[PDB]
RNA sequence: UUGGCACCUCGAUGUCGGCUCAUCGCAUCCUGGGGCUGUAGUCGGUCCCAAGGGUUGGGCUGUUCGCCCAUUAAAGCGGUA
RNA sequence: CUGGGGCGGUCGCCUCCUAAAAGGUAACGGAGGCGCUCAAAGGUUCCCUCAGAAUGGUUCAUUCAUAGAGUGUAA
RNA sequence: UUAUUGGAGGUAGAGCACUGUUUGGACGAUUCAGACAAACUCCGAAUGCCAAUAAUUUAACUUGGGAGUCAGAACAUGGGUGAUAAGGUCCGUGUUCGAAAGGGAAACAGCCCAGACCACCAGCUAAGGUCCCAAAAUAUAUGUUAAGUGGAAAAGGAUGUGGCGUUGCCGUGACACUGCGCCGAAAAUGUACCGGGGCUAAACAUAUUACCGAAGCUGUGGAUUGUCCG
RNA sequence: CUGGUGACUAUAGCAAGGAGGUCACACCUGUUCCCAUGCCGAACACAGAAGUUAAGCUCCUUAGCGUCGAUGGUAGUCGAACUUAUGUUCCGCUAGAGUAGAACGUUGCCAGG
């Protein structure tokens, strides 16, 4: 039901659209994390930045 | 030397050389063929030299199809000139050859004779080639 | 005159198709439409036996459909059959 | 040395779509700039002297098929 | 060939209409019916 | 080499030839070793190894270069602003 | 302006390609045009349909012909 | 920003229905087969763009005061130009430098990792690494190479060697594909591109388990500025 | 069932064969009246009804040309990792061509039978 997302890779050197998706996910600094409700929009954001984040199920 | 009798535009962008051969990847007119395995421009002079080698080795007894034609002009600047001041004049004509394309086909001779004629032609070309037969099944 | 085809279940990714063709199988479709795969060597032997427009008894799963070769995709580089279509003769 | 006889171009005219399908537009809004009828005027849409397609009422833009090889743009009142 | 033309009707000094003509094709003094704001009606405006 | 580019230098990086003094590379001019030869011999042709040493004195031209005279085993080709 | 400067060429406007399927997008990149014309070649109502080919005739007629013609002018 | 939905448009590719280019047949220009195109298109994506109403997020706009900037650079990628030359040049797109320290790439603005408020003789990681210089594996399993290949290059040449095979003869030929090596391989102060020592693995290809490694993150204390509830 | 008039990307068309015509739709008859011919009662227009399904038109049958068209695979490509190789790998999207096949229209309203 809930997803924990951790920003595992830096946004330095990443395209601005990927940075914008990182910010819209609520992630702030490297290794910061958010807990969000699982739904297709959140899944799409995660899919866009999957190389930069780690997802686990709560 | 093969070249178009006329073109609409004599000054053309050079063609893209990445990717694989769009078509002409099969022997359709003759019995044996020479298939390119690497990419290069092929010039009309190279085509003429290869054709002469082939026809000389088979004594003009079989028959050859040149499957490529040099449709594309390319320009070259005059010697010792700086950059700019417009595009240079036409220097020659090239055909784009990519892996898979059949360059020449031959018919009317034995397999060994065709193989030797095609080896002699291949040594005149800026690409690596392979002897091929018509594909069945 | 006989050849066993293994049914491909679900979607196969591009990696799956590459691994199949490396292991030596040819993907094919029988036409309900069925996605199958065969062995290239055994297919070559059956085609040699029966001719290009011959008749084959394709063992799809448990059944046995009398099919021919409607079309085939080939790779002139590497000399490899890459896809087969089997039309049920009816 | 030599010289080139080319080197001319006119100003770009910024043609093409100006409002989206499903967008609300006030009357008089230009919907499409074009040379000729690349897209035709449909319902409540006019065609200007320079082929400009514009809305004749307020409403929602709909780009739609017109036969096999043509298309048109209409504007439908929201209500 | 082509010259500028000014049309003015008898009962007005407005001279509000200018137009063009080919001097070779139309050597005459061209006449046309044009609306005259002063008289609120159409009148015979003729090239000067 | 002739160039292309314009990246160091315009509050200065002296330009050609020669003289003096060299130093390095080897695609070796001579000398040393060797294969083939359409190598009889004496001579040659060509290729391989080889950089130890050696490798000119004049006429003309500012010349580099080049031509010529007379030699020499040979009068090598390049790099070092 | 300028792949130093000079010499040569260019300087405003229109169309296309380069231009990466919205728009925009540079080079002394690749191609052309404009500095008008028309008293109808404008408005409106009504009517009409082309190029080419074949077949016959000392332009005339038939059949195929979605335009392969025409649209004042460059695209 | 993403999800869904709708739309505009002609690139990549493809194709030859138009224009143009082109190769073989056959027939009495037509037809058949097969090719080429920035300024060809019967076709046509991925993307990107414009909009509409859900999830996440934090801007956005207007008006006034004050600026600086108008020499850009490399890298990657789509292109023009040049010569599929340039650390060349001109545009599109993204990143970094500029204005960015720290770790890696020997050294090395522009590459890889990563954004330094201050203090610590705490911990976990990134790229990159673990024989010695020099922190951490002379780690584990399987195989390849014998060239110091690794640690700079081609056409082309070859009983080098490993793995797949197809066939002819009855051990062995012919053939094709593929992995790693060999030759082709000549420059100028001095070995002289592995950074050095050295290495036959301390090379290479898979797979695994650990550890090292930054000014990244965490832990402890402190400073300043903000919100929310000292 | 026919006819008028609409909607729909030719799955609707085109072509080749059959059946039909009492009312209707037509071919047809005439040029006196409205009207009409760069010339022509061909067409347009008006009067009609001798005649004929011959044609147009309607129904039935052919996949022949055209049209539509999958699934599967391929090209290309967003993103990512490797990499500098006319590249490789993974992932999502996914053509064009060609194949199976579909298709000899469906359908709203009004009027007649
Ligand atoms: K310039
Ligand atoms: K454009
Ligand atoms: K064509
Ligand atoms: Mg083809
Ligand atoms: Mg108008
Ligand atoms: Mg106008
Ligand atoms: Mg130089
Ligand atoms: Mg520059
Ligand atoms: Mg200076
Ligand atoms: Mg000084
Ligand atoms: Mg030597
Ligand atoms: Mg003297
Ligand atoms: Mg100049
Ligand atoms: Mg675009
Ligand atoms: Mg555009
Ligand atoms: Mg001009
Ligand atoms: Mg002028
Ligand atoms: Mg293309
Ligand atoms: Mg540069
Ligand atoms: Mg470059
Ligand atoms: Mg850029
Ligand atoms: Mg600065
Ligand atoms: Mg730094
Ligand atoms: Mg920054
Ligand atoms: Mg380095
Ligand atoms: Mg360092
Ligand atoms: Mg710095
Ligand atoms: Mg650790
Ligand atoms: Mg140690
Ligand atoms: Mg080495
Ligand atoms: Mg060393
Ligand atoms: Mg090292
Ligand atoms: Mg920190
Ligand atoms: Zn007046």
């Amino acid at each position: 039901a809930k997803l924990q997302i951790t920003l595992t890779r830096s946004v330095i050197g990443r395209p601005e659209t990927q940075r914008k998706t990182v910010e819209a996910l609520g992630l702030k600094k490297t290794n910061s994390s958010v807990v969000v409700e699982d739904n297709p929009a959140i899944r799409g954001q995660i899919n866009k930045v999957k190389h930069l984040v780690t997802v686990e199920e709560k | 030397m093969l070249l178009p009798k006329r073109v609409k535009y004599r000054r053309q962008h050079r063609p893209k050389t990445t990717g694989r051969s769009k078509g002409g990847n099969y022997v359709t007119f003759g019995e044996f063929g020479l298939q390119a395995t690497t990419t290069s421009w092929i010039t009309s002079r190279q085509i003429e030299s290869a054709r002469i080698a082939m026809t000389r080795y088979m004594k003009r007894g079989g028959k050859v199809w040149i499957k490529i034609f040099p449709h594309t002009p390319y320009t070259k600047k005059p010697l010792e000139v700086r950059m700019g001041a417009g595009k240079g004049a036409v220097e020659g004509w090239i055909a784009v050859v990519k892996p898979g394309r059949i360059l020449f086909e031959v018919a009317g001779v034995s397999e060994e004779v065709a193989r030797e004629a095609l080896r002699l032609a291949s040594h005149k070309l800026p690409v690596k080639t392979k002897f091929v037969k018509r594909e069945e099944l | 005159a006989s050849l066993k085809s293994i049914i491909r279940q679900g979607k196969q990714t591009r990696s799956d198709l590459k691994q199949l063709r490396k292991s030596g199988k040819v993907p094919a479709v029988v036409y309900k439409n069925v996605s199958v795969k065969v062995d290239e060597v055994e297919f070559i032997k059956v085609i040699r036996e029966v001719g290009r427009n011959g008749v084959i008894e394709l063992g799809v799963g448990s059944k046995t459909i009398k099919v021919m070769v409607a079309d085939y995709q080939f790779d002139p580089l590497k000399n490899q059959i890459t896809h087969i279509d089997f039309l049920a003769i009816n | 040395v030599s010289s080139t006889k080319n080197g001319r171009d006119s100003e770009s005219k910024r043609l093409g779509a100006k409002r989206a399908d499903g967008q609300f537009v006030t009357g008089g809004s230009i919907l499409y700039r074009q040379r000729g009828t690349k897209i035709y005027p449909g319902e409540n849409v006019g065609r200007g002297g320079d082929d400009t397609l514009f809305a004749k009422i307020d409403g929602v833009v709909k780009f739609e098929r017109k036969g096999r090889d043509k298309k048109q743009v209409s504007v439908y009142a929201v209500a | 060939v082509r010259v500028n033309v000014t049309l003015a009707c008898t009962e007005c000094g407005d001279r509000n209409y200018i137009t063009t003509k080919n001097k070779r094709n139309n050597p005459e003094r061209i006449e046309m019916k044009k609306y005259c704001p002063r008289l609120n009606k159409y009148t015979l405006h003729r090239e000067t």
